[PDB]
């Protein structure tokens, strides 16, 4: 049973506390689906959301401190000494809309029943692993690079190894996003984290608008930018 | 090599340290009273985890003691008598000046900066030969975490298939055979003392650095 | 434990008295887990004030007398110094007067020893059970070994193993002067805040224990900004 195996996940995660749903979401029939289906769907969720809070913290650090690239690029329309909160606001509107494009198409690549069934894979509510992103082995022309482990580090790592990666990469998510949302909430609430009073300064905006500022209209193509 | 590029454990096949026994037993013979000292319990660990620690004492032994006599010669203002640049059409500076710059960290910080980076770049060139586990295995032992010696810096002067295109005169340890034969276990004497003299040296180091 | 072990017990730390439960307090069900349940609970919590009152009758008796650390508590180039912790008053004076970081740092770390002490997991890994459920009353169990991903130095009750290879009657005998010791120390660290709060209330000690102000069961004062803090202390009580 998928919650067999997800009270077992949690056991994992943390012996302590093991399974934890103060809930029942486990239980909710999400879209009607069944309890198989509504537990892939939420532990595709949570994979998810700790992947990209993950990958969120690290470029907090990343834009917050000062860590660019150099060249002609989005970089050189943010302000120096911008906080992290400004540097998504102060990028150009087409970053913005590239960015979350190309986002949007992983997305549907991770879907797609074309990929995961070139992998020899199905969609997570479907019987399959949830957090699977497929090799863009069926994508129209062929990919130098796939998404997970693109230079193939894991190719050859023990089933019990992956497992227990797995297991580290909830929990790690977990903690991830909470710490992400600790520095955005010390912005919108201050005193909120104590350890970060004083550390991460104000944002007044609406963190949850993509677009809002809309930012800088820049043209910073500069070989051949007809399009100006 | 992208085969071995693992990031994962595989079986140890020597007599190596891997658990605390094996800790405990190193642990008294380098010194009975002290036995294992290890509050943070970083012996609780896995075998290649133990090597990684072994040799990393080791490397800080080797590097703590080599920089505390430098520290001191460079103290006692023993500089060398050549020229340190102004051969390829180069502004001219001297070990001298270099001494007259001041203490051994002011030293270094006139030391020119391509003058740094060759430097570094020879340690690091020593470092990835020590890495190297084809060289080890050409020779014999493997990587200090995989169940090889910790410390072990493979012969920079070889024959084999796995030598460099010049022939290179020496190697970096014994390159004279000053060790020639010690008993053999009169070599892991001389092992305990290192790591002992490299603790010392490594707490005077930084106690002169602080000073 | 039954009623009955509660009796020996009793006679065991007293034999003139013996059982003294003028409420029938092991009798009272409470939690609706039966008088095993409920006899393991007041043990607990009898073990639990006896440990924390002893220990504060120490802390309370060493910070008094002027025996502050020497070090730092807050760090920085304007950092509360111990001293000035010790300056600011008598030691409750000094609880209050401890940065907020500090008061929730304390607190929390005795919380997260409290729950893992709660837990039945843990308790079982270090094997014994809940205090409730047939277990010693007051065990707290193995930091080692339950688990925590980093191995720590040593564990809560004997971290250096002094009472390790104790004879079983030595045991007995230990939890016997535990309980014993504790219910007295009970009424030393409560007669010390009586005479702060209300001077001449424990005649012994006249014009020794200083004077206090706020609230003693207030674990945070009017310099903790924190969610509703000043709202609680606005108004105060005898
Ligand atoms: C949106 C993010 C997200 C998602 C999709 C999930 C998904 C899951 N978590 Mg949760 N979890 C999260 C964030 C999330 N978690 C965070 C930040 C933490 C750290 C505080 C945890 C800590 C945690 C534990 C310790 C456990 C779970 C478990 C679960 C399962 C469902 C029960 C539950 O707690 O509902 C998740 C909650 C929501 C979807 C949020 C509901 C919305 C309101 C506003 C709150 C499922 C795998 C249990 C499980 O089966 O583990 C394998 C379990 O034992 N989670
Ligand atoms: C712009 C394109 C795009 C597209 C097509 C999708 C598509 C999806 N996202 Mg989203 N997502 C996007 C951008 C996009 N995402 C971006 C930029 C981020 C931040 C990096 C996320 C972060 C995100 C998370 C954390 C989750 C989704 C999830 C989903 C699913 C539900 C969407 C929904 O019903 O929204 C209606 C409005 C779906 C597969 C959920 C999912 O896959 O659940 C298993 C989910 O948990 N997305
Ligand atoms: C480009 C040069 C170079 C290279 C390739 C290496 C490579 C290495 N050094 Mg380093 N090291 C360097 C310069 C270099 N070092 C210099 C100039 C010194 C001063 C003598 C040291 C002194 C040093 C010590 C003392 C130690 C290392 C260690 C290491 C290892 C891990 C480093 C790491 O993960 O850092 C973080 C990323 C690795 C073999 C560690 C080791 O031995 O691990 C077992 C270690 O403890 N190095
Ligand atoms: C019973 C609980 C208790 C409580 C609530 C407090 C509360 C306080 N103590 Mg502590 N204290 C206690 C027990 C306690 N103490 C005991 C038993 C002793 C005797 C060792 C002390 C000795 C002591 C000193 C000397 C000082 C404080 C100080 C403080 C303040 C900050 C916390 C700190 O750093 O203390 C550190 C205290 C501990 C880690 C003790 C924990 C309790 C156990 C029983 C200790 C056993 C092991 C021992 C350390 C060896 C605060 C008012 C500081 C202060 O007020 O400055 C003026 C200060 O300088 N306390
Ligand atoms: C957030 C921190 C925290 C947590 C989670 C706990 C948890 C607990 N404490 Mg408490 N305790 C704390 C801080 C905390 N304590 C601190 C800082 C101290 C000072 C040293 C104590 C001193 C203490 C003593 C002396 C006793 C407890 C007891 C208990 C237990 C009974 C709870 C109960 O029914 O109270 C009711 C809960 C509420 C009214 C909720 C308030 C919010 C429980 C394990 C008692 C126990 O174990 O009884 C068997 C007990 O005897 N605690
Ligand atoms: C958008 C835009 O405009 O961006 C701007 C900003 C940006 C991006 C910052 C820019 C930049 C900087 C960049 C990209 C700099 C790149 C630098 C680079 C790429 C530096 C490599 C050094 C490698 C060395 C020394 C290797 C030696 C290697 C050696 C010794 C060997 O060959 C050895 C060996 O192989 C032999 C010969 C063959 C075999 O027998 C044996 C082996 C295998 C052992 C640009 C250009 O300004 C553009
Ligand atoms: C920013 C994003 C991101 C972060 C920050 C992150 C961090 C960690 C950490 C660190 C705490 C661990 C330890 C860990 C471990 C594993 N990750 Mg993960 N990961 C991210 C992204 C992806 C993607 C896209 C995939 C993926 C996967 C796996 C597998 C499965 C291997 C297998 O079963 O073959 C394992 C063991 C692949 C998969 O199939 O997951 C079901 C996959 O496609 N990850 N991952
Ligand atoms: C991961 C995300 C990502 C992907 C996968 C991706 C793919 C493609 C493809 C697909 C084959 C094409 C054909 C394409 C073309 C252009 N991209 Mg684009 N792009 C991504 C990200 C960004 C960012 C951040 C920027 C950017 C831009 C431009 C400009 C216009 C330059 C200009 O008008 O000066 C042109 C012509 C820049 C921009 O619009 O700057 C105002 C800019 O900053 N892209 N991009
Ligand atoms: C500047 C750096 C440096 C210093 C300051 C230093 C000082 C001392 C002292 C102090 C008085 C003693 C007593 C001592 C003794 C031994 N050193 Mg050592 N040593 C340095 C560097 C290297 C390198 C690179 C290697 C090495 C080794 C050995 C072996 C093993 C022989 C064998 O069994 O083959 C023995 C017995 C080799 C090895 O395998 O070490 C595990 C090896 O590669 N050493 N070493
Ligand atoms: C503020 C903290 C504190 C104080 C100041 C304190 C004082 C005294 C005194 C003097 C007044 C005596 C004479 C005494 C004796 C024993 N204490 Mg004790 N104790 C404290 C805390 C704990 C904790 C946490 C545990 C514990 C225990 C034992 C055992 C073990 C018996 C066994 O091994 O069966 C014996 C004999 C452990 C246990 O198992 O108790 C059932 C246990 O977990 N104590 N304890
Ligand atoms: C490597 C890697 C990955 C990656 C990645 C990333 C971040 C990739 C991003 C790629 C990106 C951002 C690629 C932009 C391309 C832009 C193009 C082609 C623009 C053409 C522009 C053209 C053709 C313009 C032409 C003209 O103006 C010209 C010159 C003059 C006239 O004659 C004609 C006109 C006017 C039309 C994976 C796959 C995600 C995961 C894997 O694990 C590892
Ligand atoms: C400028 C110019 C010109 C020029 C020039 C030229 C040709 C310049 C050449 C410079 C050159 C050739 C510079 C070498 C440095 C080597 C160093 C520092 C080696 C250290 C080596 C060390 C420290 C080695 C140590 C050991 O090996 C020992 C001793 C024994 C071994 O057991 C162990 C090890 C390996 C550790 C012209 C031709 C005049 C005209 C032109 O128009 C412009």
């Amino acid at each position: 049973s998928a919650k067999a195996d997800l009270e077992a996940f949690a056991k994992e995660c943390n012996p302590v506390v093991g399974y934890w749903d103060p809930l029942g979401l486990a239980d909710l029939p999400l879209w009607g689906q069944d309890q198989d289906a509504v537990i892939g769907w939420l532990r595709h969720s949570e994979i998810k959301h700790g992947r990209i809070a993950m990958a969120g913290f690290v470029g907090y650090i990343a834009h917050a401190n000062g860590f660019r690239f150099g060249g002609i690029g989005p970089q050189n329309v943010v302000p120096e000494g911008a906080s992290a909160p400004e540097v998504w606001d102060s990028i150009p509107f087409l970053a913005k809309l590239q960015i979350i494009g190309a986002i949007g198409v992983l997305e549907h690549i991770s879907e797609d029943k074309n990929f995961l069934a070139a992998d020899g894979m199905k969609h997570y509510m479907r019987g399959g692993k949830p957090g699977y992103f497929p090799t863009f082995s069926a994508n129209v022309h062929p990919m130098p690079l796939n998404l997970f482990d693109p230079f193939k580090w894991s190719k050859n790592a023990s089933p019990e190894k992956k497992a227990k990666g797995l297991v580290t990469e909830t929990n790690n998510g977990r903690l991830a996003m909470l710490g992400l949302f600790g520095f955005l909430s010390e912005s919108k609430i201050p005193g909120s984290v104590p350890a970060l009073s004083g550390i991460i300064p104000s944002y007044d905006g609406d963190y949850m608008q993509p677009f809002l500022p809309t930012g800088p209209d820049t043209s910073l193509w500069t070989i051949g930018n007809l399009w100006a | 090599f992208a085969d071995e590029f693992t990031f994962d454990s595989k079986p140890w096949s020597s007599s190596e340290i891997k658990d605390k026994a094996g800790l405990e037993a190193l642990a008294k013979k380098l010194n009975p009273t002290v036995g294992l000292w290890d509050p943070l319990g970083i012996a609780e660990t896995s075998p290649e985890t133990i090597g990684w620690f072994r040799h990393a004492e080791i490397k800080h032994g080797r590097v703590a003691m080599a920089a505390f006599v430098g520290y001191c010669v460079q103290s006692n203002g023993i500089h060398f008598p050549w020229n340190i640049q102004g051969w390829q059409g180069t502004p001219v500076v001297s070990f001298a000046d270099i001494a007259a710059a001041g203490g051994p960290a002011d030293q270094w910080d006139a030391l020119s900066t391509p003058a740094k980076l060759q430097i570094l770049g020879v340690i690091g060139f020593l470092e990835m030969w020590s890495e190297t586990s084809v060289v080890l295995k050409a020779d014999g032992q493997e990587h200090y975490v995989r169940g090889g010696k910790p410390g072990y810096f493979p012969k920079l002067s070889r024959s084999d298939e796995m030598a460099f295109p010049h022939p290179v005169p020496l190697n970096l340890w014994d390159p004279f055979g000053f060790t020639s034969k010690m008993t053999p276990e009169r070599k892991e004497k001389a092992l305990l003392a290192e790591v002992n003299n490299g603790r010392l040296a490594m707490i005077g180091i930084f106690g002169m650095i602080s000073a | 434990e039954s009623k009955a072990e509660l009796e020996s017990l009793a006679g065991k730390l007293n034999p003139v008295i013996g059982y003294w439960d003028p409420l029938n307090l092991a009798d009272y069900d409470q939690w609706s887990q039966g008088q095993e349940a409920a006899i393991g609970f007041l043990r607990h919590a009898e073990i639990k004030h006896g440990r924390v009152a002893m220990a504060a009758f120490v802390g309370y008796i060493v910070q008094s007398n002027g025996i502050c650390w020497p070090w730092a508590l807050t760090g920085g180039p304007n950092g509360v110094m111990h001293s000035d912790i010790l300056a600011a008053g008598g030691p409750a004076d000094q609880w209050d007067a401890l940065p907020t970081a500090s008061k929730l740092q304390i607190l929390l770390f005795v919380g997260g020893l409290e729950l893992w002490s709660e837990n039945s997991y843990v308790l079982g890994l270090s094997g014994e059970k809940h205090y409730m459920r047939g277990g010693k009353p007051g065990f707290f169990p193995s930091i080692k070994k339950g688990g925590i991903p980093h191995p720590v130095p040593f564990d809560l009750f004997d971290p250096f193993g002094l009472s390790k290879n104790a004879s079983p009657e030595k045991k007995a005998k230990g939890l016997l002067a535990e309980i014993n010791n504790g219910r007295l120390a009970m009424l030393g660290i409560m007669a010390f805040v009586s005479e702060s709060k209300v001077p001449g209330s424990v005649p012994a000690l006249a014009g020794k224990i200083a004077p206090y102000s706020g609230e003693v069961m207030a674990p945070f004062a009017a310099s903790d900004n924190l969610p509703f803090v000043a709202d609680m202390l606005k108004s105060p009580l005898f």
